[PDB]
């Protein structure tokens, strides 16, 4: 069963911090424009933080200091490279980030 | 497809470095054939994380890495011997698929002089 | 490490020919998913190695349906019925369910 990542759609208004929760190498994506995959940050660019909570299997993934760029489409993913190529996506969130 | 780096020539002791291009998400594995040992797998990459999962019998002989900007996956081979004169074939695993190896490079031969 | 033993190291047929190659694991190769990830792939002379059989006995796409496959536990076995010249080179085993991943040693289907 794959990991979820919440809220599907985050609200936030510019300037703030937003944390989706990823409950499941675990990596933080998001969706570009010609519907791509950029990674964002992994656990194990200073403004997309990953944070293991005491819980272990459940993570916040933080965008500090949202800007109007930062909108789009997020998710998370668990890869197993071996026995067998696996990953286990999250449904896809979107990140609205709103006028101060 | 997956386009494999030209023969290498090269002395005992050594080390040298194979590519493998990616045309047209997955995981890259590298195998080794000779006529007496047959078809070794050495371990594998998923260039989009850079982990690697190594054969336990290859490990310190071979090192695979990707590129993040370029769909090129490499092995280099090191403290080549002899016994390293062999065709290296990359393939491909797809994720969340049901088998292995559809699709194998031409191969790459390596001989130590 | 699981070893993959082949029964036999050359078969020598003709063109129609029934042929049978048969492997065995060292030991059970179901993956903690419960699938058994027994592959055959055969080498024709001089090319690369190309995927047939997946997870015991699927054919892989475009695989002619004289090619099956079959088996459980430590004992698997592709049987070609009438064989073709294409057909022709060796056939390797493969498990893909404990890493590390071996391959049997090869079985050789050439002209009698």
């Amino acid at each position: 069963n794959p990991p979820t990542f919440s809220p599907a759609l985050l609200v936030v208004t510019e300037g703030d911090n937003a944390t989706f929760t990823c409950s499941f190498v675990l990596n933080w994506y998001r969706m570009s424009p010609s519907n791509q995959t950029d990674k964002l940050a992994a656990f194990p660019d200073c403004r997309f933080r990953v944070t293991q909570l005491p819980n272990g299997r459940d993570f916040h993934m933080s965008v500090v200091r949202a800007r109007r760029n930062d909108s789009g489409t997020y998710l998370c993913g668990a890869i197993s490279l071996a026995p067998k190529a696996q990953i286990k996506e999250s449904l896809r969130a979107e990140l609205r980030v709103t006028e101060r | 497809q997956l386009q494999q780096s030209g023969a290498e020539l090269v002395r005992p002791g050594a080390s040298v470095k194979l590519s493998c291009k990616a045309l047209g998400d997955y995981e890259i594995h590298w195998v080794k054939q000779t006529p007496v040992h047959g078809l070794e797998w050495i371990g594998v990459i998923h260039p989009g994380s850079g982990g690697t999962v190594y054969n336990q019998k290859f490990k310190g002989k071979a090192t695979l890495t990707a590129d993040k900007y370029s769909s090129t996956a490499y092995m280099e081979l090191s403290s080549l011997t002899s016994e390293d004169s062999a065709v290296y074939y990359c393939t491909r695993e797809g994720m969340n698929t049901d088998w292995y190896f559809d699709v194998w490079g031409a191969g790459t031969t390596v001989t130590v002089s | 490490d699981i070893l993959m033993t082949q029964d036999e190291l050359s078969l020598p047929v003709s063109l129609g020919d029934q042929a049978s190659i048969s492997c065995r694991s060292s030991q059970t190769i179901v993956h903690t998913n419960g699938n058994t990830y027994l592959e055959w792939y055969l080498q024709k002379p001089g090319q690369s190695p190309k995927l047939l059989i997946y997870k015991v006995s699927n054919r892989f796409s475009g695989v002619p349906d004289r090619f099956s496959g079959s088996g459980s536990g430590t004992y698997f076995t592709l049987k070609i019925s009438r064989l073709e010249a294409e057909d022709l080179g060796v056939y390797y085993c493969f498990q893909g369910s404990h890493v590390p991943y071996t391959f049997g040693g090869g079985t050789k289907l050439e002209m009698k």
